[PDB]
């Protein structure tokens, strides 16, 4: 695998590929 | 965090890893 620059819903896809079935959680910094 | 780090630098799929449930 490669390294990655992922923002905004491109890394939201990202994680939906990762974690597939597992599911994620998306926690950005307030 | 993992959303600031993979925009303002990269990061791997690895580390996306540690988000999954
Ligand atoms: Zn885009």
């Amino acid at each position: 695998f490669v390294n990655q620059h992922l923002c905004g819903s491109h890394l939201v896809e990202a994680l939906y590929l990762v974690c597939g079935e597992r599911g994620f959680f998306y926690t950005p910094k307030a | 965090g993992i959303v600031e780090q993979c925009c303002a630098s990269v990061c791997s799929l690895y580390q996306l890893e540690n988000y999954c449930n």
